[PDB]
RNA sequence: AGGUUUUACAGCGCCCUCCCGCCCCGACGCCGCUUGCUCUCCGGGGCCGCGG
RNA sequence: CCGAGGUCCGCGGCGACGCCGGCCUCCCACCCGACCCGUCUUGAAACACGGACCAAGGAGUCCAACGCGCGCGCGAGUCA
RNA sequence: CUCGCCGAUCAAGCAGUUUUAUCCGGUAAAGCCAAUGACUAGAGGCACCUAUUCUCAAACUUUAAAUGGGUAAGAGGCCCGGCUCGCUGGCGCUGGAGCCGGGCGUGGAAUGCGACGCGCCUAGUGGGCCAUUUUUGGUAAGCAGAACUGGUGCUGCGGGAUGAACCGAACGCCGGGUUAAGGCGCCCGAUGCCGACGCUCAUCAGACCCCAUAAAAGGUGUUGGUUGAUAUAGACAGCCCGAAUCAACUAGCCCUGAAAAUGGAUGGCGCUGGAGCGUCGGGCCCAUACCCGGCCGUCGACGGCAGCUGCAAGCCUCGACGAGUAGGAGGGCCGCCGCGGUGGCGCCGAAGCCCAGGGCGCGGGCCCGGGUGGAGCCGCCG
RNA sequence: GCUUACGGCCAUACCACCCUGGAAAUGCCCGAUCUCAUCUGAACUCGGAAGUAAAGCAGGGUCGGGCCUGGUUAGUACUUGGAUGGGAGACCGCCUGGGAAUACCAGGUGCUGUAAGCUA
């Protein structure tokens, strides 16, 4: 997996190929976060083939569609349970994020797992994504934005547009 | 370098299966091998007479000559970059009837069985074999089969 | 002054250059090596039909 | 097009799922070069009529064809073309093989002269017989010279990697149409 | 001898002391079980391993040195009869050494790489990733001493090792959460240091002997 | 945790209904995939029209 | 005429060298590229060998016999 | 040369490829509580004996892959009748084989391709080297020796600063377009995006295949994470105070570990809200690659001809293609000397030589002009 | 159903122990004159018919051993092909496909051809 751009959520369901010995085999639904549906279908045959005895050729994919955010305009606290393989071993890890959409929070997790732990997208296995209430948040970086009447300035504004005037008699102001 | 012995490296191919030693079952002796039939070559270490060479163990050819205890086979053998038709003499204990063409002869009789029905019914049922076609469109019911949510399990050392 | 002993490195590319042709199984294959008693009677069955 | 929507709608209304028929047509584009090819992959690309980079062919999808596409996977980028892909490829890049020659499909007389026995007398017959594969797909597809496609306008992600892991090789289900609009 | 950097990686096929490899010196380690080895299963419930993280080969001298390092710390912290250390790696791969290559000579049949196949030098234990090196079973309250005893013995080994407190009961292959339940059902009987699995698929006379 | 205890001198959820209460905007500078042949004397830039 | 690939049934300033033209070649300048050829060699710009420069000379021939292919004459003959 | 296309994928036939069917194997793995051999520990029973147990095999194996090897997927078939035999024999039909005649295309997997068809003659080479993987000897080697495939030798081009072999891509002469691999602070084409989030300070920072070294072990540097334990019956720390604290472990970057000789190397400059590290987005830059077109030649054509041409060895049309050492073949209105013919040239200036003159040909070379020179010379067919 | 003759596959058929059964048949059994045969009529060979189930044989039994089949192990181990993936390395992850074995658990335990005979 590459995790190109945003990691949209896909509901990929699948089942073994039906036969006369086993007609109507059980259906398995997965919660796959992938950049596109082609990778979502491929991620499905990676997590399911290691849980059940069914490969891509042994079974088929019944449905693979987008799972849209039910509240894109509400700030939510996301608790993500994941496991990643570091250079030494595999570690279970729980991380909290705060985004508007579930796919946005999972996308933050891949950017954060690679930044803080040098984990590549193929080494990360998102196990559980859950909308956590503000009472049940464990990370202090998330709980600081759980303050009503929150107030903070924007100190020391770094100058962007450094090349619109590339040369100028005015030194930029950083206080606003 | 290696030796050019006729049985170098045949420690396991000419050996007998586990708990399958002893005398050769006599049904293998009473099998009729005519001329032109497809036979396999599987040497046996029990019968040290008329053994095929290790290069023919696992090969398949047709019979051209039949004798008292053996049979003449025309086998293909690639030496370096050319394939040659080898006429080898192998006793019947090291060969068996090849079921490779049996699936073809079964289809030939079945093709002639289904096309004479067309001359008597007036249909055009296709006789050609076809590769596995893409799966047709089907409905997957969830009446008593709800999709079960699977999740990757945590790591355990 | 030692050299290289044995190699089959470039041989496969040389074999398939002109192709690995299978032996042409011509119709009415020859009767060399058949049982002399069988051939003797077969030549008697041809000079009398 | 409307039938597959009706079948998908009636299954969801009952709470079930409608699995569409697996695609019967594929469009294979050779993405890797010609130097340094494995002899097994090299033989497969010759049987797919893909002897140079960035050329395309239509492949009737069956187990005999899919296992040839899997055995030449790192050198191709194939998928399931839609009608617009099949239509625009035969219109803009469509060249017929009249007498072992690459002749542009400028008139229907060139299709009727070669594929007239198969009932294919117009260029829409050639599009219909390929998009919806028929009893004469082999003669129709083999009549079409390998589509000489241009370089992908906008570049590729990375050529030496499979499409799922962030590259472009392998099988992209319907994303091959995005690649056709940029190469055709 | 030659430093362990030269015989660290499993580069050759396993070369055991056998009919063909004659002349192997005795391995440095000859004792693999120490402590109160004649203890019952219910006496040492806890079990901790020294799991190997790398695919390498540990010399018999390192297995002997780490055994002594782990043994001495268990005696001073748990008593000589409060543990049972089991070195679970037997050195069977024989490493070879070439001749003492010198300038030249009119004898020795060679001077350089001519006839380079060397004589047996020592013995190493080819360990795999996840393979247990040493196992120690102790009482439940001696967990801190076993982790430290195995931690000190890692410095006598190359590569990376992990100290893992197993969920199995002692040196058996049954979890602690299932061990005491199987003793009540007479499915396991104490046999020396461990238990012997008794299925329900034998002669019924053996079932009557248990009840 | 706004107002003085859960709506009050702000608001934020989650259920039961009310024709889905009913109307209105359909991926729309809040977020996807495409024509079921997308339509345009529909604009602009560059390159060259060789032959006969 | 969106049709078997271009035409103008459009046009301007200079035209007897003063102020016009000359690709390449000469000199000079700049940008980019660019190590010395030959030879043996797995590998040469090589700290491998030969070569300071120029002219002239300088190395697959002829004979015998053979093989195959081809041209030719005649043909169970053919060659004097 | 035999054909096929011509004369209808007519169909055969073929394949470094699949599919279907059918066999072959003893390697990886696994196993030894199964045999052979090796090996640890107790326990039970009257040193052994029984039931267990730890750890192994390349010259061990019950078991057993992946990849792979062979064969079969039709008219050379299938079915039927008659006849022949000295072979075979209870049984001229008992086998068997041969011969002859008749019946039945829905050519009875996919894809591709004119048959890499049948010959003859034949040079060069017979020092190789390298890479992924597999693999033997060796402490190791830019060591030595193998296996598959590619590359290279024989090969330039874009990129890796540099380079034989890495990455991309193989090459007629060009224009436009777009890419690959790799890049876009400056050298140096392109981010002069109001790029996203985080990590990171180094008094030896770091800076991307091959690749141009660094480890064990440590850090109360810093950021994550895991698992416990005390806490408003008042903890931790400090000597009562009043709210979180403590411990172990682990993982990133950084730090220690970390010493060589001429002065020096992320390529250089330099870069620290970055020009560093990780995860990514958009745009952009150009290879002899791809696409379109022009031209040259080669090849093919299931090709075209008995106002202009028709030197048929000519002319015209269409399509594809173009690297190359050793080597082979072809073409030459390339060049040189002489001969048989033929057509000329020359004291109004031949040959040769010289030229900042005009040109032709892809090229070998050639023509013309000017100067010098002073007596011979050239074209064409052989 | 059963008893024999010849078999086919060659343990689902073997091995241990226990129980049951003689209608025909089989076996044991009764003898050594002849054929034959040995140290020895035990065997072999021959002659026979007093007894009828002790053994053979057959059929049952055993939470039987073994064997057979399936499940589990396990989509694990390993493995085709791919990357300018990670890591100092050892090695590991992913992509694309193929895919084991023991322990453990469960079931089963001869099938059948030709010929002759018999309904305890
Ligand atoms: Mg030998
Ligand atoms: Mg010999
Ligand atoms: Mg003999
Ligand atoms: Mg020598
Ligand atoms: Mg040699
Ligand atoms: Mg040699
Ligand atoms: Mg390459
Ligand atoms: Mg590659
Ligand atoms: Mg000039
Ligand atoms: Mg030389
Ligand atoms: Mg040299
Ligand atoms: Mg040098
Ligand atoms: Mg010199
Ligand atoms: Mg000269
Ligand atoms: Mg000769
Ligand atoms: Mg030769
Ligand atoms: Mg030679
Ligand atoms: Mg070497
Ligand atoms: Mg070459
Ligand atoms: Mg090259
Ligand atoms: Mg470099
Ligand atoms: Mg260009
Ligand atoms: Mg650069
Ligand atoms: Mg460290
Ligand atoms: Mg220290
Ligand atoms: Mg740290
Ligand atoms: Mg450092
Ligand atoms: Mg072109
Ligand atoms: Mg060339
Ligand atoms: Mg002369
Ligand atoms: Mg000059
Ligand atoms: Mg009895
Ligand atoms: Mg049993």
């Amino acid at each position: 997996m590459k995790a190109s751009g945003t990691l949209r959520e896909y509901k990929v369901v699948g089942r073994l190929l039906p036969s006369v010995k086993n007609p109507a085999p059980p259906l398995y639904r997965m919660r796959i976060f992938a950049p596109n549906h082609v990778v979502a279908k491929s991620r499905f045959w990676y997590f399911v083939s290691q849980l059940r005895k069914m490969k891509k050729a042994s079974g088929e994919i019944v449905y693979c569609g987008l799972v849209f955010e039910k509240s894109p305009l509400k700030v939510k606290n996301f608790g993500i349970w994941l496991r990643y393989d570091s250079r030494s071993g595999t570690h279970n890890m729980y991380r909290e994020y705060r985004d508007l959409t579930t796919s946005g929070a999972v996308t933050q997790c891949y950017r954060d797992m690679g930044a803080r732990h040098r984990a590549r997208a193929h080494a990360i296995q998102i196990m559980k994504v859950q909308v956590i209430a503000a009472n049940k948040c464990r990370r202090p970086a998330i709980k600081q934005f759980h303050d009503s009447k929150i107030k903070f300035p924007l100190p020391h504004r770094v100058l962007r547009r450094q090349h619109k005037p590339r040369f100028t008699t005015k030194r930029p102001n950083t206080f606003f | 370098t290696n030796t050019r012995g006729k049985r170098r490296g045949t420690r396991y191919m000419f050996a007998r299966p586990f708990r399958k030693h002893g005398p050769i079952p006599l049904s293998t002796y009473m099998r009729i091998y005519k001329k032109g039939d497809i036979v396999d070559i599987k040497g046996t270490g029990t019968i040290q007479k008329g053994m095929p060479h290790k290069c023919y163990h696992g090969k398949t050819g047709r019979v051209y000559n039949v004798t008292q205890h053996a049979v003449g086979i025309i086998v293909n053998k690639q030496v370096k970059g050319k394939i040659l038709a080898k006429r080898i003499n192998v006793r019947i204990e090291h060969i068996k009837h090849s079921k490779s063409r049996d699936s073809f002869l079964q289809r030939v009789k079945e093709n002639e069985k289904k096309k004479v029905e067309a001359k008597k019914e007036g249909t055009w049922i296709e006789l050609k074999r076809q590769p596995a076609a893409p799966r047709p469109a089907h409905f997957v019911s969830t009446k008593n089969n709800k999709p079960q949510l699977l999740e990757p399990i945590p790591y355990e050392f | 002054a030692k050299s290289k002993n044995h190699t089959t490195h470039n041989q496969s590319r040389k074999w398939h250059r002109n192709g690995i042709k299978k032996p042409r199984s011509q119709r009415y294959e020859s009767l060399k090596g058949v049982d002399p008693k069988f051939l003797r009677n077969m030549r008697f069955a041809k000079k009398h039909n | 097009y409307r039938r597959e929507i009706r079948m998908s709608r009636m299954a969801r209304k009952a709470g079930n799922y409608y699995v569409p028929a697996e695609p019967k047509l594929a469009f294979v584009i050779r993405i890797r070069g010609i130097n340094g090819v494995s002899p097994k992959v090299r033989k497969v690309l010759q049987l797919l009529r893909l002897r140079q980079i960035f050329n395309g062919v239509f492949v009737k999808l069956n187990k005999a064809s899919i296992n040839m596409l899997r055995i030449a996977e790192p050198y191709i980028a194939w998928g399931y073309p839609n009608l617009k892909s099949v239509r625009e490829l035969i219109y803009k890049r469509g060249f017929g093989k009249i007498k072992k020659q690459r002749i542009a499909l400028t008139d229907n007389s060139l299709i009727e002269k070669t594929l007239g026995q198969c009932g294919i007398i117009c260029i829409e017959d050639l599009i219909h017989e390929i998009y919806t594969v028929g009893k004469n797909f082999k003669a129709a597809n083999n009549f079409l010279w390998p589509f000489k496609l241009s370089s992908p306008r906008g570049g590729m992600n990375k050529k030496t990697t499979h499409f799922v892991e962030g590259g472009d090789a392998g099988n992209r289900e319907d994303q091959i149409n995005r690649l056709v609009r940029r190469m055709n | 001898r030659r430093p362990a950097r030269c015989y660290r990686y499993c580069k050759n096929k396993p070369y055991p002391k056998s009919r063909f490899c004659r002349g192997v010196p005795d391995p440095k380690i000859r004792i693999f079980d120490l402590g109160r080895k004649k203890a019952k299963v219910d006496e040492f419930p806890l079990c901790a391993h020294m799991v190997s993280d790398e695919y390498e080969q540990l010399s018999s001298e390192a297995l002997e040195a780490a055994r002594i390092c782990a043994n001495k710390y268990m005696v001073k912290t748990c008593g000589k009869d409060g543990f049972h250390i089991r070195v679970r790696l037997h050195p069977f791969h024989v490493i070879r050494i070439n001749k003492m290559l010198s300038c030249a000579g009119a004898d020795r049949l060679q001077t350089g790489m001519r006839g380079a196949f060397g004589k047996p030098q020592g013995t190493v234990a080819r360990v795999h990733i996840g393979q247990v090196i040493m196992s120690v079973r102790t009482k439940a309250q001696n967990k801190e001493h076993v982790i430290e005893a195995l931690r000190r013995a890692k410095f006598k080994f190359p590569g990376r090792q992990k100290i893992h407190v197993s969920k199995k009961y002692g040196f058996t292959k049954f979890n602690t959460c299932d061990f005491d339940n199987m003793l009540a059902e007479k499915r396991l009987i104490p046999d020396g240091c461990g238990v012997k699995y008794i299925p329900s698929r034998g002669p019924l006379s053996r079932w009557k002997a248990l009840h």
